[PDB]
């Protein structure tokens, strides 16, 4: 489970 | 019984 | 993917990632049929047994994706769910029969060299390509190996994978597993007396089964990476969700010619 | 079902549109006669 960034627009 | 029987969803 | 390779760049433009928001992982595959519909195998999204249920509002799709955890910002593109549709009689309790869903996009996606939607098959492309004998190609982010020593390397690949494998008979893949095999599914994989392998494993559910019609030279997602005993055992073969035989669910629930 | 038509799936941008093959895509065609 390495993962990179994404938008935390995203995440919220 | 999947599990029983040993099945394993993917 | 198990005994599989790197798929090159915009080979499976069709391939779709299942992200969870909440710890960010990997759920799944899924596969793009329009630019707002997304067809998975429904034990993504709804297995018990694991406690395992997922509301629209938790998972992301990401469509676009060569590699498994890189964030591809000029390629992909992160899509939200509107609504999460499951096959009312899939059944995960006894013999994982009808694991299908759709999950309808929030917002439709723009197709370009790396995004664009597979074929649902009709009657003939049904009838005349699935056939035992008859290999498919299956891809996925999914496990690499069955087991593996821990901590010892990567047990999921760094770029999605490709693995292509025929078409077993009904009777063998009926006389290899003890579990309830219903007209809703098919087995995929080489015979032990073969000499090759290959399967799916975990995490490459959803993922799309398909052929390619050497007469329209097109490709058409015949089935859905479902379940199976272990991953990549001898005489034992890998079942996919036949789609073909859930078309009509699928019409029901696009419902295209509408509002 | 009696269902083609309008929308162009399957058709795939670095490739068919391109005609270029894949690099295993061939294994599937073959299969079709049963070879390599």
């Amino acid at each position: 489970g390495d993962f990179e960034e994404i938008p935390e627009e995203y995440l919220q | 019984d999947f599990l029983a029987e040993g099945g394993g969803v993917r | 993917i198990v005994e599989g390779s790197d798929a090159e760049i915009g080979m499976s433009p069709w391939q779709v990632m299942l992200f969870r928001k909440s710890p960010q992982e990997l759920l799944c595959g899924a596969s793009l049929i329009s630019d707002r519909w997304v067809l998975t195998a429904a034990h993504c999204l709804l297995y018990p047994p694991w406690d395992k249920n997922f509301t629209e509002n938790d998972l992301l799709v990401r469509i676009g994706k060569h590699s498994r955890t890189r964030y591809e910002r000029n390629i992909e593109k992160i899509s939200m769910l509107e609504k999460i549709y499951i096959h009312p009689r899939y059944n995960w309790r006894e013999n994982l029969d009808r694991d299908i869903a759709l999950m309808k996009l929030k917002k439709p996606v723009a197709f370009s060299d790396y995004i664009h939607p597979v074929c649902l098959p009709d009657r003939e492309t049904a009838a005349s390509l699935l056939q035992a004998g008859y290999k498919g190609r299956v891809t996925g982010w999914g496990n690499l190996k069955e087991t593996w020593t821990a901590n010892v390397g990567k047990g999921q690949p760094s770029v999605l994978q490709v693995v292509n494998l025929p078409i077993v008979e009904r009777p063998v893949c009926k006389d290899s597993t003890r579990i309830r095999i219903t007209d809703n599914m098919f087995c995929a994989g080489y015979k032990p007396d073969e000499g090759k392998r290959g399967d799916a494993c975990e995490g490459d559910s959803g993922g799309p089964f398909v052929m390619k019609s050497p007469f329209n030279n097109r490709w058409y997602q015949m089935g859905i990476v479902s379940w199976g005993e272990g991953c990549d055992r001898d005489g034992k073969y890998g079942f996919y969700t036949h789609v073909f035989r859930l078309k009509k669910w699928i019409q029901k629930v696009i419902d295209q010619f509408g509002e | 079902t009696f269902g083609s038509g309008e929308a162009d799936c399957g058709l795939r941008p670095l490739f068919e549109k391109k005609s270029l093959e894949d690099k295993t895509e061939r294994e599937l065609l073959e299969s079709y006669i049963d070879g390599r």
